[PDB]
């Protein structure tokens, strides 16, 4: 029961910073894994950040611009999307697997939207 | 004993990054032979 | 493409063959450690 | 999402079982699926694990020789075989798409296994 | 541009060490793998190596075969071990997924008694 | 029960391939390991093979360091390449949960 928060509409080359928490569960000993599903496309894995935070993965088109980090404490993880393209618009997904086949819940996500109309 | 508890945390740690790792590499393979069947 | 196919398939089974070892490797060695922390 | 254990009960010792994992409605075709166990005032140990594929197959050494693992994906259950039971093996046992304990973020209810004379 | 070496003829039992040079462009920074053609049957994905060692096989010759690589020479290797007839193929190595357009000539490898 | 060799001076950047010859008892069907113990320090873990082969490694090493097994020799071997001075230790090998008081006299690795 992970909720995804953060992200909504920014002009292309903008950013945000998704958050993903679960509020009275501890995330620590967790892989925690972001992925995105476009419009009727398939779901496709974005990046991950292994428990120990020793580990960061991120997709090829998304190397250089998103950047993957943990904070126990506050126990979340963050995404931070750093110049957005209109290609990057998708539901965004937080899940306890790196691999969408461990995946077994997913949230509602949360909507970003990449464009110059507002 | 001491030191066969650091070796014990220091190797599961180890066994779950590539845990981690390898989910990594299963998701980019499913993406690929996903593409695949697309192209057919 | 069909040949390149089969080879993504039977390696991605190889894969989520290994991490299914690797998991139940890393619930082994987690249970080698808490007997030691309780042995102390 | 919420499997379910089913199949303990009470045997004596040398008696047999066969406990069940089934989530009504939720193909875990795709899923590696372990059984764990806990007894009363010990920490939870792995018994069995298999692989989405079932090619594989994983017992714990104390286990090793009674206990067999196996899945159905037409009946979508996966079965813990266990013959040859001893006083040790009281616990509630419980189901999982992991083999890893610490993969888990939902447990059953578990199924009480109880085994003495 | 691949070139693969190393096999033969072997009894049932007996061993062999595969090796195979790589471009550079193919192999640096890729994942490296061993692929085989059984007689009358398709070209067979074996083992895959990554870059930093990770390694994976496929069921038939899981704990039988072992994979390596040599980063400084751009050089791949597969030990097989606990030799079998089914073991008989064409050897191919080539980056995991296969450049559909690039295959060396491969290393024939016979088992049999 | 276990004899260590390989080891020696290197340059850094160099490689080293380290040895282990262990008994049947302690090797056939077990994990072996490879651990080091750097100067002044307590004995550390650094990687692992299994008997089918399975590999995983230490952060600090991974990358760098191949860990092999020769089930007929009863044999570990593990190949250091881009040698760091951080790697200075002397290495054991050992089956994989070591156990206090059943090591070897290791093999000294410099670098420098």
């Amino acid at each position: 029961q992970l909720q995804e928060s953060g992200g909504g509409l920014v002009q292309p080359g903008g950013s945000l910073r998704l958050s993903c928490a679960a509020p009275g569960f501890r995330l620590d000993n967790y892989v925690i894994g972001w992925f995105r599903q476009a419009p009727g496309k398939e779901r496709e894995g974005v990046s991950c950040i292994s428990s120990s935070a020793g580990s960061t993965y991120y997709a090829d088109s998304v190397k250089g611009r998103f950047t993957i980090s943990r904070d126990n404490a506050k126990n979340t993880v963050y995404l931070q999307m750093n110049s957005l393209k209109p290609e990057d618009t998708a539901v965004y997904y937080c899940a306890t697997a790196c691999y969408s086949s461990y995946v077994t819940y997913w949230g509602q996500g949360t909507q970003v939207t990449v464009s110059s109309g507002r | 004993l001491e030191e066969e508890l650091k070796q014990l945390e220091e190797e599961l740690q180890a066994i779950e990054e590539q845990l981690a790792q390898l989910q990594w590499k299963a998701q980019a393979r499913k993406e690929k032979l996903a593409q695949l069947k697309e192209k057919l």
